């Protein structure tokens, strides 16, 4: 149900075992997890300027 | 059986900060 655009990499967050998805100061979505396993996915902006 | 073995003491405790949860998932 999150909808948005960017780039998935790998991260090195550590999540709680309840916890989703993560925000930041801004609360701005940075860090989802996939729901088949489980991992920590950082998301990022695509190239504008 | 009525065991009412317990009673209403109205004591309190004033050292307590402890109600504290997680309000979401984020």
């Amino acid at each position: 149900g999150l909808t948005g655009t960017g780039v998935l990499t790998k991260s090195n967050k550590k999540f709680l075992p309840f916890q989703q998805f993560g925000r930041d100061i801004v609360d701005t979505t940075d860090a989802v997890r996939d729901p088949q396993t489980l991992e920590i996915l950082d998301i990022t902006p695509c190239s504008f300027g | 059986q009525c065991v009412n073995l317990i009673t209403t003491t109205q004591s309190y405790t004033n050292s307590f900060t402890r109600g504290v949860y997680y309000p979401d998932k984020v």
